[PDB]
C-alpha cells in the first residue's frame, strides 16, 4: 500500500474565518512560537548527560573490547597454537609461532596482535576451541605511542591475569548463547 | 538541572546593573549631590555659566540663594 | 553564489574493498559490508548474507528472518535520524540532532547487547544471526518504540510547519520521474517524485510479505517531500517493529547445516563432526558453488545491491557493491541547476549521502 | 471582488494591512474633532519672547498685564 | 572621576559578554538535553576566561595573500564600536548625553559592517569574500526598515534623544502602541548582529567561517566579543525604547535593575531563537525585509505621522 | 520524575503533550542486567533417524 | 510547598557530604554533589555509590581515591582506576556488586 | 618568591587554559565520525569539558583523525594540520588512522596517519566507543598538564 | 572632550589586546601555514577576481531609499510647526511616492535576483 505526504491538499474552499486564521498565522508567527515552546519544554527536562569518568555508560557481557589470553584455573595456558584465530582474523592482525614446550606440550612462543589492525570483530574468540583468546570489556586503553598498541604474548597474558575476575563472569553469563 | 544556569545570569545581571548606579552616584558626587545638569539648548548652558560665575568658585552646582542678595 | 556546474570529486575514501574481498573468504569478508554504509550496517550484512545464501541454496530459519527484519527497521530509523538531523544542521537547525542521538544511543545499546558492538555488529551472517537474542531485549525495544513517536512529533513540530524549513526545502532540488529512473535513482529519491516502488513489497527478501506497512509517496519531487517520506518511513518502521515483536517465533537462529553455519560450542567440544566443521569453517570456510547473483534490498538509502561471482572456492572471485548514493550524487549537477550554494547543501543532504559506499 | 480581497487576506495579508493603514492615516484627520488643536498647541508655545507694544492709547483689545483678563486664554488646553 | 566611570561602564560589559557566552552555551545545552560547561569551574564560570586566555596565547596568522593593514584594523574597529555604542545609553543616566543619540547609534552600527567587509576582503580567501558580500546584502536589507521603524516610534517621543524615552514611557510602555514596529525592530536587530536565523555572515554550513576563516586567536576573539557585546546593546535598546523601566528620580537603581532584567530576558530570547530555528537564505532575508516589513513600515510611519495630529498628541521639543 | 507538579504542567503546556508518561530517560522500566540462564532450543536437523545430509 | 521540599533535598545534599571541606572536595573533584547509598570501597580507596531513583546512566558512580600506586589522583583521575570486580558492576553488566 | 616557583605556577595556568579549552575541528572521514558525534551528544556532552567543534583550522587546536586516510586525502590532511596554529595537537581515532586497520594492505591507504602528521594520542577501536574517545581527550588534557615549557625556557 | 576620551580609551584597549596577541605567543611561520584556506586543497585562482553581484539593482535602489529616509528624519521637528496641514500632506506624498516606486520595481522584477 501507499500514502501521500503532501498531496492531502484538496480543492480550495475559503471563508472569512479561514482567511483570518491564516492571516494571524502569517502575522503573529504562530508556528514558530510552537518551536520556541518545544525548546522551552526541553530546558525544564532532565539532561541525559552522565558524569564521566565517575558514572559510566552501560554495557553488556558480549562487549568485545581489549584482547586477553586466559588460563585454566591451574595456571596453565589455554592456547594450543591451533591458529584458527589468525587463519580467520580478517585484518591479518594476529601472528603466531609455536614450538614444543620443554614439557612436550603444544604451546606458543609468539602471539602478537596489531591492535591498529584489529577491527574488534570477535571472530577469534568464537573460533578458539579452548576459550583462550577473548575480547575483554576494557576500552580505556589509549596510548601516547603507536608501539604500545602492538601487543605480544606477555601483554595479553598480563591482561588476562588482570581481568579474569570480569572476563570469566561475562563468559559464564554469555556462554549459553553460543 | 535548569537552575544550574542562574549563576551566570546573576553574574551578568550584577555586571549590567553596576554601570547605571555607578554613573548616577558619580554624577551626584561630582555635581554637588545633584543630577548632572543637562544642556540640550543654549539657554540651559547660559544658566549654567551664570551659576558658575556667580558662585565664588567657578562651579555651576554651588547654588547661591537669598543669602547673597543683601 | 549561483551555481553553474558541480564536479563531485569522489575517491578520497576509496580503500580497495572489492579487491581485499577477493583476497578474503565470505565470512572473513562480511565486516566490509558493515564498514561500507556506516549508519545502516545491518542492511548491508543482510544483503550480503542473502546473496551468499542464494548461491548456497539454503534458507535461514524463521526466527532469524524476523530478527533480521527487526534490526533492519531499527537501522532504517537510525539512518533516517542521521539523515534528517545532519540535513537540519547543514541548514541551521541543531537541536533535533541532540534530541534524537540520545535515542540512537539506546539503539546502539540494543546492538551491543545482541552483538557486543555498538556500531559494527557482524551479527547478520549467511544462515541467520551469530547469536540469539538475550533475555529481556524485546521488552526494552518495546519501551523504546512506545515513545519514539513522541520524538518524531517534536522534530516535526520544529520543522514541518515552519516557514523557514519550507522556504529552504520547497521547490528545491526537483527531480522528474523519468529523469530519476534514467539517472538510476532508488528509494526516496524515486518516491518523492511520485514513483510507486519499494523492494520490500516488490521483490521481498525476508518475512516482509508477512508484515503490513505503508509506503509514503511524494507529489512534488522536492527536498520537503523527501523529508516527509523519511519521517513517515520511520513511523512505518515502528509499525513493523510492533509486529516483529508481537509475532516472533521460537526456534534456532542459524541454519541447521554445519557445513555453512558453525556448530555450537558444546557440540564442537564433544562431537567429532562438529569440531571438524568448526575448524574448517573458521580456517578455510565453506565452498560456494559457482555462479553469479545480483541481490538487492531496500536499504534506508535506497537499492543496495551486490553482484557476487563465485568459483567453486571459499573466496569470492568478484564482489561489486552497488551503492545508493553513487547515482544520487551523479545527479547533483542536474538537481542543482538554477539554485544557490545553500540550496546545494540542502540537496547534498536530501540525498542521504554516505561515502563509505560511494567510494568504498 | 470580495473573494479576491478574501484570498488576499488569506495569502498576502501584509499588503492588505499596508493599504488599509495607508487609507486610515489619510482619512482619520478628516474625521477627528481634535485635529484643529495640533496647530493651536504648536502656536501656543512661547519659544520666543512676547515683545510688547507701545501703549499708543488706542489698543483697547490688548492687555496691560499678563493677569489682565484680555488676550488668548489656554483653558481649551488646560482641560482637553 | 570620569575615567573611573569609564571603567565602571567598560569592564562590567566585557565580563557580561563572557558570561553571556557562558549562558548561551548552557541554555543551548539544556535545550539540547545536555548540561554545558560544568567542569572548568563551579557550574562553568571559568570557561570564558579559559577560552580568552588560550586564544591570546596562540600563534596568530599573518598569511601571504592578505592586506595586513585592514586585516588588523577591522577587529580593532569592531571592538571599539561595540564598546562605544554603550556610552550614550541611559541606565537611567548616560555617560555622554547626546541629543542625537539615536543617530549616533545608527551611524556607529552601520559603520561596524566595514570591519566585516575589510576583514573579508583583506583575508583574500573566497569564503571570506562570500561572508563579506553576504554582510553587504544583509545591511542593504535591514538598514532601510531600521531607521523608519525608529522614526515612527520617535514621532511620539519628540526627539532623537535616548533620555526623553524615559519620560515618554513614564506611565506606559511603547510596546502597546508600537508592538508591530517592536516585532520588526526585534528581527532587524537580530539581523544587524549577524545572529541566527541570520547567521549568514559566518554560516558554518555554507561558508566554513565566512570573514573569520583566516582570522586566528586574538583578532577572532575581538570579533567574537564584539558580536556578543552588540547583542546586549541591542537588547538594551529594545528595552529602553519599547519596554520602560520604572523611573522615579529618587530611585535610579530600580531603573537599572529592571533594565537589566529585561535585557537578560531579551538576550536569553536571542539564544532561544538560535536554538529553535534553521537558517535563512540570504536572498530570502532581502525578500522579507523588502516585501513584508518595508510596505508595512511605510504604512505605520504614515499612521504615526497622522496619529499625533488627529489626536492632538504631538510630543514636545524639550 | 524528579519534577514537581509545576515544571511538569509548564512543559506539558509548552510542548502540548503529556511528556511525563513518555520520558527520554529510563527509570527501572527496563529489563535487568542480570538475567537467568537460558536453555536455547535446537533445530530440525538434530534427529537420530531419517537425517542423512544427502537429503538436506 | 514544592519549592520547600526541593530546597530541603538540596540542603541534605549540601550537608550530607561530611562537612564543608568534604562538600567542596566532592564538588571540585567530581562536579556533582548528589547523595547516594554506599555499596563498597575497594582496597585502592575508590568508593562506589548507588541511587536507583536516578535514571539509568546515573544510578551508579564512583569517587576515585586520592592515591593509587603512588599517583596523586586528587585531580588527575581516569576510568582505568576501576578494578574489574567493580568494572562489570559500574558498567551495568551486572546487578550484583 | 622564587622565579622557578612562579614559572611553574604560570605554566600550570597556561596549560589549564589550553586544556580546559580544546576546540577540535570538524574533520571526520569515515565511520568513526559517528562516534565523534555521539561523543558530542547529550550522554557525553563535549562542551561540558570545554570542547567545541570549530570548522576553520585557523581557529582549532586539535584534530581528531576520525576514519580512514586515503592517499588521495593525505595532502589535504597535512595541509589542514599545517594551517592549524601552534599549539596544535592531534588525536588518531580508530584502527584505520593508527595503522590502516582493516584496509592496511590496500593500494589506496596510508598505513597510519602518523606517517603524514605527528600524533599525540592513539585511540584504538573499530569504532572506538565514544566513552573511549572521551578517555583519550582527557588523556590529552593530562599530557598538556605535563608540558612544562616555561620551566624549560628558564633552564635554558 | 569626554566623548573623545572614551573613544580613544577604546582604541587603546583594542590596540593593547592586539599588541599582546601578536607579541606574547610563540610563533613558527612557514609557507604551507600562511597560505590561503580553500578546504584542504590549493586555490585554483585568486579571490581578487570579479565576483558577480545579482542584487546590484536592489543596492542602487537602497541608495535612493536611504536618501528618502534622510528626508523623512526631520519629522520630529516638522511636527512642531504651525503649518501642520502642509507637513501632513508632504509626508504623505513622500511616503506614497516611495511606495509607488517600490511597487513598480517589485512588479517589473527588480527585487528579484539575476540568475
Ligand atoms: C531557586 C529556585 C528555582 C530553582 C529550583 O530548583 O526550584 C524551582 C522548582 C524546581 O523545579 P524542578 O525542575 O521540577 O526540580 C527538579 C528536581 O526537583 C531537583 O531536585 P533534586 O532532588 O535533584 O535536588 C535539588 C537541590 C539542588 O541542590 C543544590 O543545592 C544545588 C543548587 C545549585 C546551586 C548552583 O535543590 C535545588 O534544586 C534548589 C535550587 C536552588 C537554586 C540554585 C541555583 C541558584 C544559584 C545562585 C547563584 C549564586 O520548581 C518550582 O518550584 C517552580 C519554579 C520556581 C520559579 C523560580
Ligand atoms: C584616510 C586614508 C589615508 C589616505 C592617505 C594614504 C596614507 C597611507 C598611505 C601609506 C601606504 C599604505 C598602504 O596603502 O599600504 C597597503 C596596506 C595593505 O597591506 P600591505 O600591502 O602594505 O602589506 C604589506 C605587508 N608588510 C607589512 C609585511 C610589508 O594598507 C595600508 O597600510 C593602508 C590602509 C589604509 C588605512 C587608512 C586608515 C589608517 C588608520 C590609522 C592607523
Ligand atoms: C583567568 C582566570 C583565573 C584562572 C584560574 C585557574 C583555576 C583552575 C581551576 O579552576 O581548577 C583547579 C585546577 C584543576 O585542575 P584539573 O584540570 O586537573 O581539574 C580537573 C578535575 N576533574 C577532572 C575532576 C574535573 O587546579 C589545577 O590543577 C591548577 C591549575 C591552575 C593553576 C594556576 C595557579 C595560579
Ligand atoms: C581581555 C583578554 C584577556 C586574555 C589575555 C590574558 C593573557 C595573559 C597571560 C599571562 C601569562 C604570561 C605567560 C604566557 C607566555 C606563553 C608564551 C609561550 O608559551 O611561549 C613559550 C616561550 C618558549 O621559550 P623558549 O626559549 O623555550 O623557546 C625555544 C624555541 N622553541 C620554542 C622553538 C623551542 O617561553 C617564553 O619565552 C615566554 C616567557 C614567559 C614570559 C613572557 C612575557
Ligand atoms: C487601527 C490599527 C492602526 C495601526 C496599524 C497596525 C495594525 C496592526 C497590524 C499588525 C500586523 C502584524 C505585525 C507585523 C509583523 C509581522 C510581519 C509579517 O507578517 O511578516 C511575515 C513574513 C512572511 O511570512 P511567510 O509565511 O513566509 O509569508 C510570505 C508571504 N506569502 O515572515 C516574517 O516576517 C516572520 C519571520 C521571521 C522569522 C525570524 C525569527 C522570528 C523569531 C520570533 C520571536 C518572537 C518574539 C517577539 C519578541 C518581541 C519583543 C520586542
Ligand atoms: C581614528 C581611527 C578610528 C576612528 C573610529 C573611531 C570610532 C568612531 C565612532 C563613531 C562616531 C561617529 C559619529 C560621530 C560622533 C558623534 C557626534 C556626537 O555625538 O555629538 C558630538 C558631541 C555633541 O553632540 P550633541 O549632544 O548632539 O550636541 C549638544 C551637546 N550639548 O560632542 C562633540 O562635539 C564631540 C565630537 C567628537 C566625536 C567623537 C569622535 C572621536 C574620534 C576619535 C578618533
Ligand atoms: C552545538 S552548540 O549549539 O552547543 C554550539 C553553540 C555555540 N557555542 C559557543 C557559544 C559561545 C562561545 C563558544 C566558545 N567560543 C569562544 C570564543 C571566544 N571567547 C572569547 C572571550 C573573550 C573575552 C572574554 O572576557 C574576558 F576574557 F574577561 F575578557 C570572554 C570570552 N574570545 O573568543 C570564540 C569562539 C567560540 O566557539 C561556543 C557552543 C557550541
Ligand atoms: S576481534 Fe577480529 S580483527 Fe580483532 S584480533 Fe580477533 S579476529 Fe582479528
Ligand atoms: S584459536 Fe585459541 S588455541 Fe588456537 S591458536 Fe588462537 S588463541 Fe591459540
Ligand atoms: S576504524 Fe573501523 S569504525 Fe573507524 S573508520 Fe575504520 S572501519 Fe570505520
Amino acid at each position: 500500500t501507499y500514502k501521500y505526504v503532501n498531496k492531502k491538499e484538496q480543492e480550495s474552499e475559503v471563508d472569512m474565518k479561514s482567511a483570518t486564521d491564516n492571516a494571524a498565522r502569517i502575522l503573529m508567527w504562530t508556528e514558530l512560537i510552537r518551536g520556541l515552546g518545544m525548546t522551552l519544554s526541553y530546558l525544564f527536562r532532565e539532561p541525559a548527560t552522565i558524569n564521566y569518568p565517575f558514572e559510566k555508560g552501560p554495557l553488556s557481557p558480549r562487549f568485545r573490547g581489549e584482547h586477553a589470553l586466559r588460563r585454566y584455573p591451574s595456571g596453565e595456558e589455554r592456547c594450543i597454537a591451533c591458529k584458527l584465530c589468525e587463519a580467520i582474523c580478517p585484518a591479518q592482525a594476529i601472528t603466531i609461532e609455536a614450538e614444543p614446550r620443554a614439557d612436550g606440550s603444544r604451546r606458543t612462543t609468539r602471539y602478537d596482535i596489531d591492535m591498529t589492525k584489529c577491527i574488534y570483530c570477535g571472530f577469534c574468540q568464537e573460533a578458539c576451541p579452548v576459550d583462550a583468546i577473548v575480547e575483554g570489556p576494557n576500552f580505556e586503553f589509549s596510548t601516547e605511542t603507536h608501539e604500545e598498541l602492538l601487543y605480544n604474548k606477555e601483554k595479553l597474558l598480563n591482561n588476562g591475569d588482570k581481568w579474569e575476575a570480569e572476563i570469566a563472569a561475562n563468559i559464564q553469563a554469555d556462554y549459553l548463547y553460543r | 538541572m535548569w537552575f544550574e544556569i542562574l549563576p551566570g545570569l546573576a553574574i551578568m545581571g550584577v555586571c549590567l546593573v553596576i554601570p547605571g548606579v555607578s554613573t548616577a552616584y558619580i554624577h551626584k558626587f561630582t555635581n554637588g549631590g545633584k543630577e548632572k545638569r543637562v544642556a540640550r539648548v543654549q539657554y540651559q548652558w547660559y544658566l549654567m555659566e551664570r551659576d558658575r560665575r556667580i558662585s565664588g568658585v567657578n562651579r555651576y552646582y554651588v547654588s547661591k540663594g537669598l543669602e547673597n542678595i543683601d | 553564489e549561483m551555481v553553474r556546474k558541480c564536479d563531485p570529486h569522489i575517491g578520497l575514501l576509496h580503500r580497495g574493498t572489492e579487491k581485499l574481498i577477493e583476497y578474503k573468504t565470505y565470512l572473513q569478508a562480511l565486516p566490509y559490508f558493515d564498514r561500507l554504509d556506516y549508519v545502516s550496517m545491518m542492511c548491508n550484512e543482510q544483503a550480503y548474507s542473502i546473496a551468499v545464501e542464494k548461491l548456497l541454496n539454503i534458507q535461514p530459519p524463521p526466527r532469524a528472518q524476523w530478527i533480521r527484519v527487526l534490526f533492519g527497521e531499527i537501522t532504517r530509523i537510525l539512518n533516517h535520524i542521521m539523515a534528517v538531523t545532519t540535513h537540519a544542521l547543514d541548514i541551521g537547525a541543531m537541536t533535533p540532532f541532540f534530541w534524537m542521538f540520545e535515542e540512537r544511543e539506546k539503539m546502539f545499546e540494543f546492538y551491543e547487547r545482541v552483538s557486543g558492538a555498538r556500531m559494527h555488529a557482524a551479527y547478520i551472517r549467511p544462515g541467520g544471526v551469530h547469536q540469539d537474542l538475550p533475555l529481556g531485549l524485546l521488552d526494552d525495544i518495546y519501551e523504546f518504540s512506545k515513545n519514539f513517536s513522541l520524538r518524531i512529533d517534536e522534530v516535526e513540530e520544529m520543522l514541518t510547519n515552519n516557514r523557514i524549513w519550507r522556504n529552504r526545502t520547497v521547490d528545491i532540488g526537483v527531480v522528474t520521474a523519468e529523469d530519476a529512473l534514467n539517472y538510476g535513482f532508488s528509494g526516496v529519491m524515486l518516491r518523492g517524485s511520485g514513483i510507486q516502488w519499494d523492494l520490500r513489497k516488490t521483490q521481498p527478501y525476508d518475512v516482509y510479505d508477512q508484515v503490513e506497512f505503508d509506503v509514503p509517496i511524494g507529489s512534488r519531487g522536492d527536498c520537503y517531500d523527501r523529508y516527509l517520506c523519511r519521517v513517515e518511513e520511520m513511523r512505518q518502521s515502528l509499525r513493523i517493529i510492533e509486529q516483529c515483536l508481537n509475532k516472533m517465533p521460537p526456534g534456532e537462529i542459524k541454519v541447521d547445516d554445519a557445513k555453512v553455519s558453525p556448530p555450537k560450542r558444546a557440540e564442537m567440544k564433544t562431537s567429532m563432526e562438529s569440531l571438524i566443521h568448526h575448524f574448517k569453517l573458521y580456517t578455510e570456510g565453506y565452498q560456494v558453488p559457482p555462479g553469479a547473483t545480483y541481490t538487492a534490498i531496500e536499504a534506508p538509502k535506497g537499492e543496495f545491491g551486490v553482484y557476487l561471482v563465485s568459483d567453486g572456492s571459499s573466496r569470492p572471485y568478484r564482489c561489486k557493491i552497488k551503492a545508493p548514493g553513487f547515482a544520487h550524487l551523479a545527479g547533483l549537477d542536474k538537481m542543482s541547476k538554477g539554485h544557490m550554494l545553500a540550496d546545494v547543501v540542502a540537496i547534498i543532504g536530501t540525498q542521504d549521502i554516505v561515502f563509505g559506499e560511494i567510494d568504498r | 471582488i470580495s473573494a479576491f480581497l478574501k484570498n488576499a487576506w488569506a495569502k498576502e495579508p501584509v499588503l492588505v494591512v499596508s493599504f488599509s493603514v495607508w487609507g486610515l492615516a489619510i482619512i482619520m484627520p478628516m474625521i477627528s474633532p481634535y485635529t484643529k488643536y495640533a496647530s493651536m498647541i504648536n502656536k501656543a508655545t512661547p519659544y520666543n519672547y512676547p515683545v510688547p507694544v507701545r501703549d499708543d492709547g488706542n489698543m483697547p483689545d490688548v492687555p496691560s498685564h499678563p493677569q489682565d483678563p484680555l488676550g488668548p486664554s489656554l483653558d481649551w488646553l488646560k482641560n482637553l | 572621576m570620569f575615567f573611573i566611570n569609564i571603567l565602571t561602564l567598560l569592564v562590567p560589559i566585557l565580563i557580561a559578554m563572557a558570561f553571556l557566552t557562558l549562558v548561551e552555551r548552557k541554555i543551548l545545552g539544556y535545550m539540547q538535553l545536555r548540561k554545558g560547561p560544568n567542569i572548568v569551574g563551579p557550574y562553568g564560570i571559568l570557561q570564558p576566561f579559559a577560552d580568552a586566555m588560550k586564544l591570546f596565547m596562540k600563534e596568530p596568522m599573518r598569511p601571504l595573500t592578505t592586506s595586513m593593514s585592514l586585516f588588523i584594523i577591522a577587529p580593532t574597529l569592531s571592538l571599539t564600536l561595540a564598546l562605544s555604542l554603550w556610552v550614550p545609553l541611559p541606565m537611567p543616566h548616560p555617560l555622554i548625553n547626546l541629543n542625537l543619540g539615536i543617530l549616533f547609534i545608527l551611524a556607529t552600527s552601520s559603520l561596524s559592517v566595514y570591519s566585516i567587509l575589510w576583514s573579508g576582503w583583506a583575508s583574500n580567501s573566497k569564503y571570506s569574500l562570500f561572508g563579506a558580500l553576504r554582510a553587504v546584502a544583509q545591511t542593504i536589507s535591514y538598514e532601510v526598515t531600521m531607521a523608519i521603524i525608529l522614526l515612527s516610534v520617535l514621532l511620539m517621543n519628540g526627539s532623537y534623544s535616548l533620555q526623553t524615552l524615559i519620560t515618554t514611557q513614564e506611565h506606559m510602555w511603547l510596546l502597546l502602541p508600537a508592538w508591530p514596529m517592536a516585532m520588526m525592530w526585534f528581527i532587524s536587530t537580530l539581523a544587524e548582529t549577524n545572529r541566527a536565523p541570520f547567521d549568514l555572515t559566518e554560516g558554518e554550513s555554507e561558508l566554513v567561517s565566512g570573514f573569520n576563516v583566516e582570522y586566528a586567536a586574538g583578532p577572532f576573539a575581538l570579533f567574537f566579543m564584539a558580536e556578543y557585546t552588540n547583542i546586549i546593546l541591542m537588547n538594551a535598546l529594545t528595552t529602553i525604547i519599547f519596554l520602560g523601566p520604572l523611573y522615579y528620580i529618587n530611585l535610579p537603581e530600580l531603573y537599572s535593575t529592571n533594565f537589566m532584567m529585561e535585557a537578560l530576558l531579551l538576550s536569553s530570547t536571542f539564544l532561544w531563537i538560535r536554538a529553535s530555528y534553521p537558517r535563512f537564505r540570504y536572498d530570502q532575508l532581502m525578500h522579507l525585509l523588502w516585501k513584508n516589513f518595508l510596505p508595512l513600515t511605510l504604512a505605520l510611519c504614515m499612521w504615526h505621522i497622522s496619529l499625533p495630529i488627529f489626536t492632538a498628541g504631538v510630543p514636545p521639543y524639550m | 520524575a524528579s519534577a514537581t507538579r509545576v515544571i511538569q504542567k509548564l512543559r506539558n503546556w509548552a510542548s502540548g503533550q503529556d511528556l511525563q508518561a513518555k520520558l527520554q530517560l529510563r527509570y527501572q522500566e527496563i529489563a535487568k542486567r542480570t538475567q537467568p540462564p537460558p536453555k536455547l532450543p535446537v533445530g530440525p536437523s538434530h534427529k537420530l533417524s531419517n537425517n542423512y545430509y544427502c537429503t538436506r | 510547598m514544592e519549592l520547600v521540599e526541593v530546597l530541603k533535598r538540596g540542603v541534605q545534599q549540601v550537608t550530607g557530604h561530611g562537612g564543608l571541606r568534604g562538600l567542596l572536595r566532592v564538588f571540585f573533584r567530581a562536579n556533582d554533589i548528589r547523595i547516594g547509598t554506599l555499596v563498597g570501597e575497594d582496597k585502592y580507596g575508590n568508593k562506589y555509590y548507588e541511587d536507583n531513583k536516578q535514571f539509568f546512566g546515573r544510578h551508579r558512580w564512583v569517587i576515585y581515591t586520592t592515591e593509587m600506586n603512588g599517583k596523586n589522583t586528587f585531580w588527575d583521575v581516569d576510568g582505568s582506576m576501576v578494578p574489574p570486580e567493580w568494572h562489570r558492576w559500574l558498567h551495568c553488566m551486572t546487578d550484583d556488586p | 618568591s622564587r622565579a622557578e616557583y612562579v614559572v611553574t605556577k604560570l605554566d600550570d595556568l597556561i596549560n589549564w587554559a589550553r586544556r580546559s579549552s580544546l576546540w577540535p575541528m570538524t574533520f571526520g572521514l569515515a565511520c568513526c565520525a559517528v562516534e565523534m558525534m555521539h561523543m558530542a551528544a547529550p550522554r557525553y556532552d563535549m562542551d561540558r569539558f570545554g570542547v567545541v567543534f570549530r570548522a576553520s583550522p585557523r581557529q582549532a587546536d586539535v584534530m581528531i583523525v576520525a576514519g580512514t586516510l586515503t592517499n588521495k586525502m593525505a595532502p589535504a590532511l597535512r595541509k589542514v594540520y599545517d594551517q592549524m596554529p601552534e599549539p596544535r595537537y592531534v588525536v588518531s581515532m580508530g584502527s584505520c588512522a593508527n595503522g590502516g586497520g582493516y584496509y592496511h594492505y590496500s593500494y589506496s591507504v596510508v598505513r597510519g596517519c602518523d606517517r603524514i602528521v605527528p600524533v599525540d594520542i592513539y585511540v584504538p577501536g573499530c569504532p572506538p566507543t565514544a566513552e573511549a574517545l572521551l578517555y583519550g581527550i582527557l588523556q590529552l588534557q593530562r599530557k598538556i598538564k605535563r608540558e612544562q615549557k616555561l620551566k624549560i625556557w628558564y633552564r635554558r | 572632550m569626554n566623548l573623545y576620551t572614551v573613544i580613544f580609551i577604546n582604541i587603546l584597549l583594542s590596540l593593547t589586546l592586539i599588541l599582546v596577541a601578536f607579541w606574547l605567543p610563540q610563533m613558527n611561520l612557514y609557507s604551507e601555514k600562511a597560505n590561503p584556506y580553500e578546504c584542504g586543497f590549493d586555490p585554483t585562482s585568486s579571490a581578487r577576481l570579479p565576483f558577480s553581484m545579482k542584487f546590484f539593482l536592489v543596492a542602487i535602489t537602497f541608495l535612493l531609499f536611504d536618501l528618502e529616509i534622510a528626508l523623512l528624519l526631520p519629522l520630529p521637528w516638522a511636527i512642531q510647526t504651525i503649518k501642520t496641514s502642509t507637513m501632513m500632506i508632504m509626508a504623505f506624498i513622500l511616503v506614497t511616492i516611495l511606495s509607488l516606486g517600490l511597487a513598480y520595481e517589485w512588479t517589473q522584477k527588480g527585487l528579484e535576483w539575476t540568475e
